[PDB]
């Protein structure tokens, strides 16, 4: 059977360098097309061909093993490699990370309703975690007891640092008798923060 | 390079229909066409080559069809387990380019988003910061636009919209769009408004609120 199989990848900083590796078996490797090729949900699937000087492919001079040199790297150059020999082998991908970003703690707010009172049938609460470096955080709500009615959204990258939000939906009758607090926990930090939502009053 | 244009990004179907995603090269390339199919976490898969050559070991379900500039991909009877995104590829030119993508979804029944508004809480208020957020939950179709105003006119940029994948019990999505302002500019206007237009309704789902009031 063939396996293919990458390395090195991780973080690294803007004009920064990385050089992945892919170790390949089941077949005569220098009878093999190897190539490489990048996702991202910006630009797809993209042969590292497309880029383009700051991506360049070489093979080991003995071994069953395919490089690429990546130099210059800008933010945009964020994503999972594949080594491939086409068409139908793969990797299981390497992600690269280029960000200059120092490892942060999120800043973690809670979110209640209109002041106004929106009351109805059902109510919305949120908690917003913002400015954090490097991913991930991981969001539960009551120390995980509460998981129905629960939509925790994707972070997305603002400036340099990820921001995500998350909203809970209750019976009105519950809250804000029932305790509601988000519990956002960032390893790479060693931040640990529980927020009790409370309703808003006047200013 | 030859551009390959996959015109559906998203596609609703049910269990034991026929779907036809389609494909669109910039230029003639015969039947050099591959089809993919990638799942969540994995690499793409090799389904189709040659157009309409069916790999080892993949269902009949799957047949691939289209010469020139214009090829489709159907599945057959489809399944639960064909959820996914599906790519094609030509190779009548290096790069061998791979088309944009075309993730299959559940059909239901239209459901209108429930829409709340959230102002900036008072702790990010007293670190410096002013981010308005809104919730759109639990709505099909997919298809949504989400427009902010203050004080009556629109507010295009520091407006981060997020989905949800479609989820896996009531097959609906979720949507969250967060405005960023400076403090100083959140405390100059007055109304913070959060419109959603989907189809629904023929009127905007309005929600809003005014900085001073409670
Ligand atoms: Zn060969
Ligand atoms: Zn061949």
């Amino acid at each position: 059977e063939v396996k293919l199989e990458e390395s090195g990848g991780g973080l690294v900083q803007p004009g920064g360098s990385m050089k992945l590796s892919c170790t390949a078996s089941g077949f005569t490797f220098s009878d093999a097309w190897m190539d490489w090729v990048r996702q991202s949900p910006e630009k797809g699937l993209e042969w590292v061909a497309e880029i383009r000087g700051r991506f360049t492919i070489s093979r080991d001079d003995s071994k069953n093993i395919v490089y690429l040199q990546m130099n210059s790297l800008r933010p945009e150059d964020t994503g999972i490699y594949y080594c491939t020999s086409p068409f139908a082998y793969w990797g299981q991908g390497t992600l690269v990370t280029v960000s200059a970003a120092k490892t942060t703690a999120p800043s973690v707010y809670p979110l209640a309703p209109v002041c106004g009172g929106t009351t109805g049938s059902s109510v919305t609460l949120g908690c917003l975690v913002k400015g954090y470096f490097p991913e991930p955080v991981t969001l539960t709500w009551n120390s995980g007891s509460l998981s129905s009615g629960v939509h925790t959204f994707p972070a997305l990258l603002q400036s340099g640092l990820y921001t995500l939000s998350s909203s809970v939906t209750v019976t009105s009758n519950t809250w804000p008798s029932q305790t509601i607090t988000c519990n956002v926990a960032h390893p790479a930090s060693s931040t640990k923060v529980d927020k009790k939502i409370e309703p808003r009053d006047p200013i | 390079d030859i551009v390959m244009t996959q015109s559906q990004k998203f596609m609703s179907v049910t269990v034991g229909d026929r779907v036809s995603i389609t494909c669109k090269t910039s230029q003639s390339v015969g039947t050099t066409i591959v089809w993919y199919q990638q799942k969540p976490g994995q690499s793409p898969k090799l389904l189709i080559y040659s157009a309409s050559n069916r790999h080892t070991g993949v269902p009949d379900r799957f047949t691939g069809s289209g010469s020139g500039t214009d090829f489709i991909l159907t599945i057959n009877n489809v399944q639960s387990e064909d959820l996914a995104d599906y790519f094609c590829q030509q190779y009548t030119s290096y790069p061998f380019t791979f088309g944009s993508g075309t993730k299959l979804e559940i059909k239901r029944a239209d459901a209108a988003p429930t829409v709340s508004i959230f102002p900036p809480s008072s702790e990010q208020l007293t670190s410096g910061g002013a981010s308005v957020v809104c919730f759109l939950n639990n709505f099909y179709p997919k298809d949504i636009n989400v427009k902010w105003k203050i004080d009556g006119s629109e507010r295009q940029n520091g407006v981060l919209n997020s989905w949800t994948d479609q989820d896996s019990k009531d097959s609906t999505y979720s949507m969250s769009s967060t405005l960023t302002l400076t403090k100083d500019e959140y405390e100059r206007h007055n109304s913070y408004t959060c419109e959603a237009t989907h189809k629904t309704s023929t009127s905007p789902i309005v929600k809003s609120f005014n900085r001073n009031e409670c």
